[PDB]
RNA sequence: AGGUAGCUCAGUCGGUAUGAGCGUCCGCCUGAAAAGCGGAAGGUCGGCGGUUCGAUCCCGCCCCUG
């Protein structure tokens, strides 16, 4: 979690109470205040609680019990007043006299764990020595909690020595507030919320700056690496045996940082307090002058963890005469690493280019507490301040001597001002944006609390944001500061009057009609995944040059074997059909209305277009033309029983004609006419497949799927499918004016014999073309083959309804029209009147 | 006796939720805007004021499209329709957009890599946060009832300044009436207006975006989000035909 | 705020009936002459209490319709007489039903807003004008084609039109036997939503059909939309991914025990493991016995957290059989 | 071959014209109001001046 | 440690896949079902390769799950 920020409430209150003595607030109210100003509190963790005899003790002896597999030891502990207890433990991270926390019988630990005197192993175990995890204090259960020397005398209450009345807040800081990645930032924000005086913990008013009488180390810097400031200050003669005190290790642990040697513990404590990442180097291991430079084409380098990493030409690293020292603000190597062997250190305080750090730490796949903050910009004005704070805190704990020499690099031009350029903004600009009339002077006061100096000049403010707020660049940024501090809840709710809209487009309206029509006809909509099943087109047996194989590919799919984006909706539908069938739902009709992705040769990437102006019309056309074609398709699949069984009969299985009807349902919903012509197009059955035309434009296919496809894909037998390209179906806005004659109709039937492969629709069209205007309706109701007809023939019988517009049609008039239809079918499809 | 020889089907509940959302804004004079699912990085990120080589962009859960240098992707949100609408239409603009969005989140009970968002955009002379709040309240009252209220609190998005998150309060909720996180919103960033040729000193605007699967989850009490995306007919049919 | 729930429902019912083959007509409010005498209605039938127009265009048709069926049946006869004999029509329109409280109100002064009691007076004085939905069917419900000879209209087609309207209204509906002219007394259901009657459906009475010159077998449905309550459900369906167990049960009951009552008894005993129940066979014959019938249901059992075993399903099936035995006297088929 | 076993019906053209008119005004923020066909002379004439 | 019929599982440690259960199909039963008996169909033994005259078995690499 790169945006996380953990810290104890006691540390926050301490920094805030310096400027406002006696400030204290409940954790619930503090949570609501942080949320009101825009800080997500992900979790509020109170420490403990403990009850009963939970006191700090001193181990008197450790008679190691041998013979077992695990190193079990018996320990005598003094709980104060020289009243010794007998406890048994299996931890091996403490020696005689180390300070530990014990839980005597009668005590209770988090949570619901009452300590009792139980017999275990060869001795009596009336109590136990607790770990950080068992006390709800840390996240380490591998070893027992051992306090640093001199934390508290034996007998003190454990709830007070550990501060189990404290609460630790876990916050998720938005990426524009990197200054809140510290106690300095968060404490400043609270002073703004409660209108309190704030003393900056990185201010020189706390302690005077340490003296500078000369450079601390030879240092050359390349200008194009992007580093804005680099500081060095040595601390000579540290005691390796000395460790960090309890108040420092406690706060460090509560912030998620494990303590190691005191030279590194101060670098992490200062980083958490002020926000400036701190790195400790071993001055004894430094050889020659230090240099900041880009890497070579293949210059590898090992880190402190021993992993060598191939660097890029854009990586910023520090390197001396020997080998590489560290990788910018990512991580340091093992060359200058501080160990128990070290005694002389050289602390570094550097601001690195955020973009450079972001690229390197992301490509090398290793974030860090330092990298997360450098990615979000660090206040360069406090480099030496945090350095002097870090050197003084180190010499105080390890018993060293702060060297009065300091190296500082402020760029090729010695930058003295670290504040962003000033911003001009009208005084009432926050008022107009918020819709609230703020009291006089609210904007200037709020912008002062965040650290900006403002100068009034009529109705225009000149705001110079502080150096820790590089996000404040435009008047809009300043507006956000005023509104979030005043509270967004004061903003009223007025409904804006929108002009007369035009409603839904014809395409949006058609998408609804198709959904309603298919749903009413028994189809269940699914949301189709765009990631194709693995090897679906090979299961379909598609040719190598089938256009559907030309898929767009995702570099980082959730499933490695499914990176291709769907060029057709059928695989997703068939996947959902198999899912339903495998769950016992075998009579299923599904549909989907979604776009596909069809790249062409013109599909490619477009380089960044400047965003300081509107892109040109050719640039807009470039971006549109570069994307794969994404037309809207409608598709459906059917398996099992189309009509269920009931008291009416055994139901009816799905047939290819049901897919043909789904086409006509879509056509009717689209108010277009449609013709179906025979076609061979996988994955459809070559003898049960229609290609769908609107006019002379193909728009899709329908019918029963190929039996070989069905078996290879594990589909139900007889599965049918339809897929149409909605964008190929033209929009129609007809204005019918039907002729409704009230005169009687004449009913006649005609039986026509044709070759068995003459489509019935062609015969009907020929009949219609000859019958003329008197023909009102024609309907095929019988298709017959047999010995009465002849080989390779079939007989079609149509019901004809004739009607005149101005008179009662006579039988002779209708028969003349029928004979003309028979003549037409004879000339066009070779029909013969049935005899 | 049973009489249904043609069993009823069902449009998808997410689609029907989208339709109700659409009808709500159409009845307020707004219109529906559209955009493709495979989108350029120009519109998904750059024109929306996302910084480059920065965690606010690189740590997005983005599906990137081959090749490496293509700057093509499955859109992580419907906000690129803001850019497309402002480039295609004359001001003033009052639109919503509803479509699929893609994040690299594993499918589980509360996450789905493919979901739907409703985007809102209003650009006009004199628009303010109060108009944003009036629209969210009307939106909430239509999707959750007359007792629905909205809460707004500061947040961050690169394409809004100020930015906020929308909480919703509706009666007969889960464990009683309480605040549920609903979506994000804010005033349109002036860099977004300048990237489309709009004078920020003359025009202002607000935008918002809510996920439909999330909305359907806490409104209806759907425990497992897998049921919303797997296409089991048993999940859809109890919602009705949708005609 | 857009369309009200009632306006939106009126559209959904129109779309659903139109997609199912029904053609909407605009029904005339002027009743055909002597229509209720053709129907053989009793003298005190509430439908005879009509509002009357003083100056009708046709002297013999001054009464305003209390039911939508006469207008629909008039349009059905018009279509049939013009050679269009396979016809399904519907209408969504108000009727006019005066009461004893229906009377005239004298002029209220118009130099000021009328009082609340004056507004209530004017509303209360008008005849009740509820919105009804109605439909009629004659001839072939399914036409003939290369698939077969088609299927004639049956009373079950009117029952399905009820269920189409119910589904469009998102309400559950029960059909109970009833005798209510002009319907066939043996092929007539009264439609309930909860315990509230909302209309009738089925095949028209053969005596009504002959006296009225209607096609044989004509069916009809009429519902009072205003009696159907509005529903805004928020489903959260249980979707178990575990395998289902399929079993069939064959139950013998008396011939006049409605199949729905047997299914409800089976469902009540099967418990939560029962996911779907479907009747697929109704059988009579010497194997069963006189005055009896055999019903066979397909049962699909499924557990929410485990793969259901055959024994677990059989225990649920046996409990359903016991329930049907106690409630409708069902006997397991042997 | 013909495939439509359930022939399509039709909502009335006047009703569909009404629906389009209604949708037009709803998209402008207007709403639909209703009233009975049998009306008092008070509202049909007198209150309308 | 294992991968074995469509699924779920035993076996076979170089020269006829020994087998079950479910499922599927098929007969008995039922007007037709379910359930039950009865029988049948059903196995390059994980891919890629060696070794060998010959590999489910032994050797190399890799997919897969706990
Ligand atoms: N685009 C944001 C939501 C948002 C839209 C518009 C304005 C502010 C926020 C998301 O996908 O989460
Ligand atoms: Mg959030
Ligand atoms: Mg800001
Ligand atoms: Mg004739
Ligand atoms: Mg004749
Ligand atoms: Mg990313
Ligand atoms: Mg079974
Ligand atoms: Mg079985
Ligand atoms: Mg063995
Ligand atoms: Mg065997
Ligand atoms: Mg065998
Ligand atoms: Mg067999
Ligand atoms: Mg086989």
């Amino acid at each position: 979690q790169s945006n996380a920020m953990r810290l104890p409430y006691s540390w926050l209150r301490e920094v805030v109470a310096v400027g406002a003595s006696g400030w204290d607030v409940t954790p619930g109210e503090l949570e609501q205040t942080l949320l009101r100003i825009g800080h997500e509190v992900e979790e509020v963790i109170p420490l403990g609680p403990v009850d009963g005899p939970v006191t700090v003790g001193r181990v008197a002896d450790i008679e190691e019990l041998t013979g077992y597999k695990k190193p079990i030891r018996a320990c005598a502990v003094d709980i104060g007043d020289r009243q010794y207890r007998e406890i048994i433990c299996g931890a091996t991270n403490f020696a005689v006299g180390d300070l530990v926390v014990v839980a005597l019988p009668g005590a209770t630990l988090p949570g619901g764990f009452t300590i009792s005197a139980r017999k275990a192993y060869g001795r009596n175990s009336d109590g136990m020595i607790c770990s950080a995890a068992e006390l709800n204090l840390g996240a380490d259960h591998s070893g027992i909690l051992v306090l640093p020397p001199g934390a508290a005398e034996p007998g003190a209450d454990g709830a007070g020595v550990l501060g189990l009345d404290d609460v630790v807040f876990h916050l998720a800081i938005t990426p524009d507030r990197g200054y809140c990645m510290s106690v300095r930032g968060l404490a400043r924000e609270l002073a703004c919320a409660y209108d309190l005086d704030f003393v900056d913990p990185a201010s020189n008013s706390r302690v005077p700056p340490l003296p500078i009488e000369g450079p601390a180390w030879p240092l050359t810097v390349q200008p194009e690496t992007g580093v804005r400031r680099f500081a060095l200050r040595p601390v000579i003669g540290i005691d390796p045996a000395a460790v960090s005190p309890w108040w420092l290790q406690r706060r460090l642990l509560l912030c998620g940082i494990r303590a190691t040697c005191p030279a590194v513990d101060v670098t992490n404590y200062v980083m958490l307090e002020l926000g400036h990442p701190m790195h400790a180097h071993d001055r004894n291991r430094i050889s020659g002058t230090l240099g900041v430079r880009f890497a070579r084409s293949g210059e590898t380098a090992v880190t402190l963890d021993g992993i060598e990493r191939k660097l890029d030409t854009a990586d910023v690293l520090i390197v001396d005469d020997a080998a590489t020292a560290a990788i910018g603000g990512v991580m340091g190597a093992a060359s200058t690493e501080v160990r128990a062997d070290s005694t002389d250190v050289l602390l570094e305080a550097a601001i690195w280019d955020p973009a450079a750090v972001s690229r390197t730490q992301r490509r090398l796949h290793l974030p860090s507490e330092a990298a997360r903050r450098y990615e979000r910009t660090v206040d360069p004005a406090i480099s030496v301040a945090a350095l002097d704070r870090c050197a003084r805190l180190l010499a105080d704990i390890a018993g060293g001597e702060v060297s009065p020499t300091l190296t500082d690099w402020r760029g090729d031009p010695p930058c003295d001002d670290w504040s962003p350029p000033p911003i001009r903004m009208g005084v009432d600009v926050p008022d107009r944006i918020a819709g609230v009339a703020y009291p006089q002077g609210t904007t200037a006061r709020r912008l002062a609390q965040i650290g900006a100096v403002v100068t009034h000049d009529g109705d225009t403010l000149t705001v110079t944001p502080p150096s820790w707020r590089p996000d404040l660049r435009q008047p809009a940024d300043l507006v956000e500061e005023v509104l979030r501090l005043e509270g967004l809840e004061v903003i009223p709710s007025v409904l804006p009057p929108a002009p007369a809209g035009r409603g839904l487009t014809a395409g949006q309206q058609r998408r609804r009609t198709i959904g309603r029509s298919l749903a009413l006809s028994g189809y269940v909509e699914i949301l189709p995944t765009p990631f194709l099943p693995a090897g679906v087109f090979d299961l379909w047996g598609l040719e190598a040059d089938d256009s559907r194989r030309m898929t767009t590919r995702v570099l980082n799919p959730l499933e490695a074997d499914r990176p291709q984006l769907a060029t057709t909706l059928l695989p997703a539908l068939l996947e959902a059909l198999v899912r339903n069938v495998s769950r016992g739902l075998v009579d299923v009709a599904l549909f989907a209305i979604a776009q596909v992705v069809q790249p062409t040769e013109q599909t490619r990437g477009v380089g960044l277009i400047p965003v300081d102006r509107r892109p040109t019309d050719d640039e807009i056309a470039m971006l549109d033309a570069s994307l794969p074609r994404q037309p809207q398709h409608v598709a459906a699949v059917l398996a099992g029983l189309r009509e269920p069984r009931g008291p009416w009969g055994p139901g009816r299985p799905v047939e290819a004609a049901d897919a043909f009807e789904a086409v006509r349902i879509i056509a009717r919903a689209s108010r277009v006419d449609v013709t179906l012509r025979p076609a061979q197009y996988l994955p459809w059955h070559p003898g049960r497949c229609a290609q769908v035309f609107v006019g002379e434009s193909s728009v899709g296919h329908a019918g029963q799927l190929h039996p070989a496809v069905i078996e290879r894909s594990g589909l139900p037998k007889g599965t049918c499918a339809v897929e149409l390209n909605l964008d190929a179906i033209p929009c129609s806005a007809p204005l019918p004016a039907p002729r409704v004659s009230p005169y009687p109709a004449v009913f006649q039937d005609v039986s026509l014999v044709v070759a068995a492969d003459i489509p019935a629709q062609a015969v009907a069209d020929a009949v219609r073309a000859g019958a003329g205007d008197l023909l009102e309706d024609i309907a095929l109701f019988d298709v017959f083959t047999g010995p009465q007809i002849g080989e390779h023939r079939k007989s079609l019988t149509f019901a004809l309804r004739f009607r005149a517009p101005d008179r009662t049609l006579t039988e002779d008039d209708a028969s003349a029209a029928r004979d003309a239809a028979v003549q037409s079918a004879a000339e066009r499809v070779g029909a013969v009147l049935r005899g | 006796l049973p009489s249904t020889r043609v069993p009823a089907g069902a449009r998808h509940p997410i689609i029907m939720l989208a339709e109700h959302v659409a009808d709500t804004f159409i009845a307020m004079g707004w219109e529906l805007a559209e955009g493709p699912e495979v989108e350029t990085e120009q519109f998904n990120f750059d024109a929306l004021n996302f910084p480059a080589d920065h965690p606010a962009r690189g740590e997005q859960d983005t599906f990137y499209i081959a090749p490496e240098d293509s700057r093509q992707l499955l859109r992580t949100h419907t906000s690129p329709v803001q850019i497309r609408t402002l480039l295609a239409r004359e001001l003033p603009v009052y639109i919503i957009s509803i479509g699929r969005t893609f994040r690299t989140d594993e499918l589980d009970a509360t996450h789905t890599p493919i979901f739907h968002q409703v985007e809102g955009l209003a650009v006009d002379r004199g628009l303010s946060m109060a108009h944003l709040r009036g629209t969210l309240d009307a939106f909430a009252r239509a999707e959750f009832g007359p007792s629905a209220r909205t809460r707004i609190r500061p947040h961050f998005f690169p394409f809004t300044e100020p930015s906020a998150e929308v909480d919703v309060w509706f009666a007969n909720k889960i464990g009683g009436a309480a605040w549920v996180e609903w979506g994000g919103c804010g005033m349109v960033h002036p860099n977004v207006l300048r990237a489309t040729g709009i004078d920020p000193d003359l025009y202002s605007g607000f935008a918002f975006g809510m996920g439909l699967e999330r909305t359907l989850q806490f409104r209806n009490g759907i425990p497992d989000m897998r049921d919303m995306v797997e296409g089991d007919v048993r999940f859809s049919l109890p919602f009705g035909v949708g005609a």
